[PDB]
């Protein structure tokens, strides 16, 4: 697909998935909470 | 008024709250103007609206103004997790244990497990395996872990065996075992003149570091010394004065446990420490 299809299409897929990758990064943030 | 006595009652709380010493009698101490039923009903709803709080301790009951972050926090929680979390944050420093909190809250493992997992995700309480035996897994507020205590495990032995060196050197000069009377040569002139120990200097010596370590109390230093006493590595004279037993020759009928090797083969005519029992 062309580049805008990757951007905007991906913009939608991440549109839903930014919660998936979100809580992913939230665990990655809990890796800081490993300290306490 | 609900909002007026709410905001000015939250004002005396957010300023002081009579510290942590507030009882309900302290309410009338500052603001007694509201009728008995009004000040009680507004405390009721401001706990329902979680604009103030209650604590169950000692005589009467404590109260405070809400941080409102804790309000939203515990309000997002379930019904138990109000009493569960806020009950556990009351446990504070020492935390609280599992089957002992069940009997307090009248619940079961499973139903108390779920809130443990919820605040586990919240990370406002924490898994706590304390200095006592890990039969507990007590949980206190994740933000704070003050507790009674170096550490139970090793690499204290390392610092002991090394400081024993420096202290032995502090007795007379170093090994000088290059020949027989080489050691101490009458400890200068009349070692009676030399009355010495560190008992103080140790931490000044501990400045060397060169290991994972922190500072330590002279009391526990004295415990390190007590071990070597028990160890018969050093000697206790005039309280904090200490004189190494010079086991260094030990370190290297006629009696020593070192310089000894067993036969321990074939012939059955021997000696044990059991063989009789």
């Amino acid at each position: 697909l062309n580049e805008e299809a990757s951007k905007l299409k991906e913009r939608i897929w991440i549109g839903l998935n930014a919660d998936f990758l979100l809580e992913q990064e939230s665990k990655r943030l809990k890796q800081e909470a490993d300290i306490a | 008024q609900l909002s007026d006595n709410a905001k000015t009652l939250h004002s005396q709380m957010m300023s002081k709250g009579i510290g942590a010493l507030f009882t309900q009698q302290e309410l009338q101490k500052q603001m007694g103007i509201g009728s008995l039923t009004d000040l009680m009903s507004i405390v009721q709803e401001l706990l329902d609206k979680n604009l103030i709080k209650l604590v169950k301790q000692n005589d009467e009951l404590k109260f405070q103004g809400v941080l409102e972050s804790e309000a939203q926090k515990k309000a997002t929680m379930s019904a138990e997790e109000a009493l569960v979390y806020s009950y556990i944050e009351a446990s504070g420093r020492e935390g609280i244990w599992s089957k002992t909190i069940k009997a307090r809250t009248n619940l079961h493992q499973h139903v108390v497990l779920k809130c443990l997992k919820s605040l586990e995700s919240q990370r406002y309480v924490k898994s706590v395996k304390s200095v006592k035996f890990p039969t507990r897994k007590i949980y206190m507020l994740y933000s704070l872990q003050p507790s009674v205590d170096e550490l139970d495990i090793e690499f204290i032995n390392s610092l002991l065996t090394i400081v024993w060196r420096f202290i032995s050197e502090n007795t007379f000069p170093n090994g000088f075992k290059n020949f027989e009377n080489g050691p101490k040569k009458n400890v200068f002139y009349a070692p009676n003149v030399k009355n010495y120990s560190t008992t103080q200097e140790i931490l000044e010596f501990i400045t060397a570091a060169q290991v994972a370590n922190v500072e330590l109390t002279p009391s526990n230093i004295r415990s390190l010394c007590e071990v070597l006493v028990y160890d018969d590595k050093l000697e206790k004279v005039t309280h904090d004065c200490y004189r190494v037993t010079l086991e260094s020759i030990l370190q290297m009928s006629i009696f020593n446990y070192f310089k000894m090797f067993p036969a321990s083969k074939h012939d059955k005519e021997v000696v044990y420490f059991d063989e009789w029992t």
